[PDB]
């Protein structure tokens, strides 16, 4: 019944399916197979090299399958045909798909999403453009080949005895059409040779996702032991609904999913609000509606006061919009295909959404609610095509006495002035001219660099984009008068647009801006970006300060989704709160110069009036304002992007003359022929006569933009501030037209999203309708467009920032991708990467996902990540050595490595991954391992992994390779401005001082600081990192052949360091019967392994324990502008270990200033270090990421209440030592709660026998003193802790 | 309408030493349309006494 044996058998059968005839053994930690490749052999043969048997090494291997190389068997990867053993199911979805195929004659090249275009055996010029489009927009990426996923689906279907529809259509396709394409393992983005249709990889990805969701819903259903899901009092089947969705969305996947994702969310938001009895969970916090101190009592049912209101016209139109939206999508899907099916269950359920009650305390409804929001996860990353369009000024709304545009501009200008004053109040000010040449590195994270720079390295020329290299090369030219007085509105100067994908929606466009525009923007906008980062403000409408109103930046500060968003649960639990959410459409489009830009410019202009006495190299501030924003600089600018092309015949190009055939500078796609201008394109373009495509090349189709840009340095602040103005106008108008009906209690502004918590003083339908009409009338006259179909106005349901709450309980939606990925990634560090995915899977399972399927997915992924990526090394007689010889007789062979799945459950430091089989939130560590093996209950769980330890080879990791083999030829010309006067002082000397600059500072020394900074900048660039990756194979060979099968479990540590193994010095007792009363919690959709933890231990109701000494060091280091991105606390402590702690404040100030730390941070760090050295122990605690995941953030652990309740420890211990105890205590108590053990208090015990006390004293003394290193650093033993340890335990 | 001279509230002595007036926040504001209409009403009341 243990998961460790079932998963082992599962993955074993998957491995034997993937590689037939495998010699895989469960009891061995690794396996090695050979693979043969002929691609290098051919290219060697064309140089006339002589080889032995050519295709024989193919034919003899594929057929007989018994040839051996140095005794190690050689196998070939299994064919596409036999992945599902040739079974068929004649599924209707297959004919639905093949009916949706389209010939090339119906091409619309400007399509956002590609349709199901057929692939012909012969070639044509338009098919080249189709191939070019498909290669880019149809990439899967990810980290695991799709065939491995298909094998896993087949095996798990065999295990669970159920047949997903996705596997059915998969088998139906492969039974006749054989391979879809070819994918390489060394680089998964090499998809090539499309066989049948250009949209096949989308089919495979969607079918695997659908099968994963079908498995997950069935296993989660079995966990709760329910027979069917429930809607009201009616039974419903989830797999039926999922198949019903899947069959309909298949004609045109991306478009249908994008147009259909909204009604499903609206139904979930609107479910159960109008029921006569309502079940709510009590929650109580502070007076403010954004208090974060909630606590939960119990459930109750209450009558609904709002029941009579739901006969309103507004709700009827809201429902009717969604019925039209579902029906038009169904009609389009039926028309494109050859089917007459529809969505009967969903339209049946939509008919009575209001009156059917919602039951948060019944899992049959909560699972359904969570599943409907997670359905949309089958069309990830939504790559799309975008077109360049100008500003079209004619449709802009002119200000007239019937609108509110001038009022919006005036109020937003007043808000800029007020916010600037508020930022000045918080000692945040604009940059000073003394800081002009050093603050340019402080650009916001949404910024982008316009011009890429060229670097010579020693030999090779390369290009780079990141701010550091471009600035360090050409920063002095940024402010020069030549670059200031130029405008980007002609052919000679222009800027290009980029694009980045998003997980579900269409690809988002971004703007690249030259640094000469960004820096003047930064000069003014830096203090406001700094100031608005703070949290915890008051959001009452009658409060003067506007700092707390903006929620931008007030997200993920705690780090837990459930913890920081508790106001949603609190407001949804309150019957007296009415919540309103306005959803705008094309917000960034409607920020015009009539309403937004001019008032903002005026706010900045009369903002800098008190600073008019300052000058910047002759220029004054109001000239810098025009430098940052102005015509030809930000507004009224030309922009380049995707080309525009038109449909013509072939021979029309032949009748053209050479004036229309002149090819310009701009590049054109593969399958399109050039043409001079767009005018001749309009003359020649013919619609019915599709034979060829032509694209203009003279630059007449660039975009003219006079609208707010997403790449600017103040986009979020401006957007939220504009929304503040809009909300002020909305409140003013609703107060004026309908006095006293609606009172605003809280207003919330983040991005384009707006939220209101208000009190409604009436239940009459006609008053509510007039109020809603007034709101929509006001927002319409204001210039924007507000959709009445998405705008939400509800008593009991609250949504913000993709977070949903219904009746005081958390309804999670899961959008975490598992198969695909946003961009291609290369795994520099396998172990940290697997750590990252297991951390993300913790979040996924915390969002309602099944725990066992998560374990199975990690069990799969832990085996195949390291495979296929080692090369130019061969193994013979258990010895690794370089690839054969110069004989070139076995040159075509490579070695592939397969890891034991159970390596997922062996701790870090033992070459493994720190996951725990009992629950994923517990981190394996050596002490945790020995504790688990000493527990008698876990033996059956721990039995297989007992024999798998001490067999794991070292993991692939290119990150620790650090050498000097990347000498650059380009130099740091701007160094004369980057170096602090501390650095600038020690380079004017005639090398006399050079010989006395012998402090142990390492690479940060005068005469070498510039080179080391440049070197680090290159190592930030991956295209520069790729040069040193060649030599890492030899070091990996050294790591392999230096490995010895031995487990060390060194519970000691480096004497400067302390870890959680320290608690293993003492024995641990469990006594006392604690209270068994269960606690309440809002998230009622968890796995039982997590549910037991959330019930035994309540939610966190306080701040976590005080930050560590390293945390304080990092916070102090977060004050230096130029070194925050270059200095961590580890870098400081590494220098300190050689420098020593026995120094005065002046010594440390001088040392830090020499290390490019500015003198104020130097003084602060020196004083704090002196205080810590004099007062406390000062040892840094190393933790294995424990208590750092998503779920542990929400538990009542690692807090002072937790220590006071659950822990009793001797008083002789120090604060760092008791913290090291406390983390182990949290881990142990979490593990005991997970196993269902009785709740008992835990104590650390020290016995009366003398010999144990002698060893404890010896160990503590050797731990607190770094032995012979006391000579190196001359640390005075007169520090309080070490001097006090003389007779602590005597 | 004529605004008062800005030097009444602030005087500069050196590069970075300037006096601050008690009502800098109020003088930094700009009237809206309704406030401008109210100012016009106040003046119209002033020119016609009773």
């Amino acid at each position: 019944v243990a998961i460790t044996v079932q998963g082992a058998q599962l993955i074993k059968r998957v491995v034997e399916r993937f590689y037939p005839g495998i010699a895989f053994n469960i009891n061995e930690g690794a396996c090695y197979i050979y693979k043969f490749s002929d691609h290098i052999r051919r290219i060697r043969m064309k140089h006339g090299t002589k080889y032995r048997r050519q295709a024989e090494e193919i034919i003899r291997n594929i057929s007989l399958r018994k040839e051996r190389l140095y005794g190690i068997p050689v196998l070939d990867e299994v064919e596409w045909k036999y992945v599902f053993d040739g079974q068929t199911f004649q599924s209707y979805a297959f004919e639905v798909y093949v009916n949706s195929i389209l010939p090339w004659s119906e091409l619309d090249p400007e399509e956002e999403f590609l349709r199901n275009y057929r692939v012909s055996r012969e070639m044509t010029e338009v098919e080249k453009f189709i191939e070019f489009r498909a290669k880019n927009e149809m990439q899967i990426y990810g980290d695991i080949p799709i065939k491995v996923w298909c094998c896993f689906i087949n095996e798990l279907s065999a295990e669970l005895k159920h047949v997903p529809l996705g596997m059915q259509v998969m088998a139906d396709f492969v039974n006749r059409f054989d391979s879809p394409f070819h994918q390489g393992n060394r680089d998964l983005s090499n998809l090539e040779d499309f066989q049948v249709a250009y949209t096949t990889p989308l089919l495979f990805e969607m079918c695997c996702m659908e099968s994963i969701l079908e498995f997950n819903i069935k296993m989660r259903m079995r966990e709760e032991e329910i027979s069917a899901l429930e809607f009201g009092d009616m039974k419903v089947d989830p797999v039926g609904l999922l198949r019903e969705f899947f069959i309909l969305c298949l004609p045109h996947p991306k478009k249908i999913n994008n147009v259909l994702r909204a009604p499903y969310s609206w139904f979930v938001k609107m479910w159960g609000v109008g029921a006569d009895p309502i079940v709510v969970l009590q929650s109580t916090a502070g007076d403010d509606r954004n208090s974060k101190d909630v606590f939960y009592d119990k459930f109750r049912t209450e009558p609904n006061r709002y029941k009579a209101l739901f006969r309103s016209s507004f709700y009827n139109e809201s429902r009717r919009m969604n019925e039209e939206k579902i029906l038009e999508a169904v009609k389009y899907s039926q028309k494109l295909g050859s089917h007459d099916r529809r969505l009967p269950l969903f339209e049946k359920m939509l008919k009575t959404v209001y009156t059917t009650p919602f039951y948060p305390h019944k899992s049959s409804n909560m699972i359904l609610a969570s599943f409907l929001l997670s359905i949309q996860t089958i069309t990830g990353y939504g790559r799309a095509w975008v077109k360049n369009v100008s500003t079209e000024f004619d449709k802009q709304l002119k200000p007239n006495p019937s609108n509110l545009v001038q009022d919006v501009s005036d109020l937003t200008r007043e808000f800029f002035k007020q916010a600037y004053v508020e930022a000045k109040e918080r000692r945040e000010e604009i940059v000073k001219p003394e800081d002009l040449y050093t603050s340019m590195l402080r650009l916001a994270r949404n910024t982008s660099s316009g011009f890429s720079t060229e670097i010579y390295v020693k030999l090779i020329k390369i290009n780079s984009r990141i701010k550091a290299l471009v600035i360090f090369t050409k920063g002095h030219t940024v402010f020069t008068d030549e670059e200031l007085h130029k405008k980007y509105n002609s052919v000679e100067l222009y800027q290009t647009k980029g694009s980045r994908d998003v997980p579900i929606k269409a690809t988002r466009t971004i703007y690249s801006i030259n640094l000469s525009v960004l820096v003047p923007q930064l000069i003014v906008t830096l203090p406001l970006n700094e100031y608005f980062s703070r949290v915890g403000g008051i959001t009452s409408p009658d409060y003067k300060k506007i700092g707390g109103k903006v929620i931008v930046g007030d997200l993920e500060a705690t780090g837990s989704r459930v913890m920081d968003a508790a106001d949603c649960f609190r407001n949804s639990a309150d019957r007296d709160i009415f919540t309103i959410a306005i959803d705008y459409s094309e917000y960034d489009t409607h920020l015009t110069r009539h309403n937004f830009r001019t008032g903002m410019l005026q706010g900045i202009r009369e903002a800098m009036a008190p600073y008019r006495d300052l000058r910047y190299e002759g220029y004054t501030l109001e000239q810098i304002i025009d430098f940052g924003y102005g015509e030809g600089r930000v507004a009224n600018t030309l922009w380049n992007g995707k080309r525009r092309l038109f449909k013509t015949t072939f021979d029309a190009y032949i009748r053209l003359d050479e004036s229309e055939r002149d090819k310009g500078s701009f590049k054109v796609p593969k399958g399109v022929l050039p043409v001079s201008s767009v005018d001749v394109a309009n003359r020649i373009a013919v619609d019915k006569g599709f034979d060829t495509l032509i694209a203009a090349t003279d630059g007449s189709d660039l975009a003219l933009i006079d609208t707010h840009l997403s790449g600017e340095n103040s986009t979020l602040i401006a957007n939220s501030m504009h929304n503040m103005a809009i909300g002020t106008l909305m409140q003013r108008e609703v107060g004026r037209e309908q006095p006293g009906v609606l009172t605003f209690l809280s207003e919330q502004y983040v991005g384009d999203d707006t939220l209101f918590y208000t009190k409604l003083h009436t239940t009459d339908t006609k008053v509510f309708d007039k109020v809603a009409a007034s709101i929509f009338d006001t927002v319409a006259k204001c210039g924007h467009e507000a959709s009445p179909s998405k705008t939400m106005m509800t008593p009991y349901s609250v949504e913000k920032t993709q977070t949903h709450a219904k009746q005081g309980c958390y309804v999670p939606q899961d959008r975490m991708m598992i198969i695909s990925s946003e961009r291609r990634k290369d795994i520099e560090d396998v172990q940290g990467y697997v750590r990252s995915q297991v951390q993300t899977m913790i979040t996924k399972v915390s969002r309602g996902f099944c725990h066992d399927l998560a374990q199975l997915i990690l069990m799969l992924k832990t085996t195949f990540i390291g495979a296929w990526k080692m090369k130019r090394t061969i193994k013979e007689d258990a010895m690794y050595r370089d690839r054969k010889f110069d004989s070139n007789d076995e040159d075509g062979f490579t070695l592939i490595q397969i890891r034991n799945p159970l390596a997922l459950y062996v701790p870090i430091g033992w070459n493994g991954y720190g996951a725990h089989p009992a629950a994923l939130n517990i981190v394996m560590t050596e002490e945790m391992y020995v504790d688990s093996i000493m527990i008698s209950k876990l033996d059956e769980i721990m039995a297989p992994i007992r024999r798998i330890v001490h067999d794991i080879p070292p993991c692939w990791n290119e990150t620790q390779g650090d050498k000097r083999g990347l000498i650059s030829a380009t130099k740091m010309s701007f160094f004369s401005k980057m170096a602090r006067p501390a650095v600038q002082a020690a380079l004017s000397d005639p090398q006399i001082i050079n010989l006395v600059e012998e402090l142990p500072l390492g690479e940060f020394s005068p005469g070498r600081i510039s080179r080391t900074m440049m070197h680090s900048a290159l190592l930030k660039e991956s295209s520069a990192r790729t040069l040193l990756s060649s030599g890492y194979e030899l070091e990996y060979q050294k790591a392999l052949n230096s490995w010895i099968t031995q487990v060390s479990m060194r519970l000691g540590e480096e004497s400067g360091v302390i870890s959680t193994s320290y608690a293993k010095l003492f024995d641990v007792y469990f006594e006392g019967e604690l209270d068994g009363a269960p606690h309440m919690f809002p998230d009622q959709n968890l796995s039982p392994q997590f549910y037991i933890q959330k019930m035994m231990i309540g939610p966190r109701v306080s701040s976590r324990v005080r930050n560590s000494y390293v945390d304080r060091i990092d916070v102090i280091l977060r004050k230096d502008v130029v070194m925050r991105g270059f200095i961590t606390a580890n870098t400081i402590l590494n220098v300190i270990e050689k420098l020593g702690t026995n120094h005065s404040v002046g010594d440390l100030v001088t040392v830090f200033t020499l290390m490019n730390i500015e003198t104020r941070v130097a003084e602060e760090l020196a004083e704090y270090m002196t205080s810590e050295k004099i007062r406390f122990d000062a040892l840094k605690l190393l933790k294995k990421g424990i208590a750092g995941d998503e779920f542990t953030m929400s538990l009542n652990v690692a807090t002072q209440d937790f220590i006071d309740t659950y822990l009793a420890y001797p008083y002789q211990l120090t604060k760092t030592e008791v913290d090291a105890i406390s983390l182990y205590c949290t881990q142990m108590i979490m593990l005991r709660a997970a196993l269902g053990l009785p709740k008992k208090k835990m104590k650390i015990v020290v016995t009366d026998d003398a010999k144990k006390r002698y060893k404890i004293r010896l160990q503590r003394f050797r731990t607190h003193v770094p032995k012979i290193k006391v000579l190196k650093k001359l640390i005075d033993p007169n520090r309080m802790t070490v001097r006090n340890l003389e007779n602590q335990f005597v | 309408y004529i605004a008062p001279n800005p030097r009444i509230s602030s005087i500069t002595l050196t590069q970075r030493i300037t006096t601050t007036g008690p009502f800098a926040i109020l003088t930094g504001s700009t009237p809206t349309a309704q406030q401008l209409n109210d100012v016009r009403k106040i003046y119209l009341a002033l020119m016609f006494p009773g």
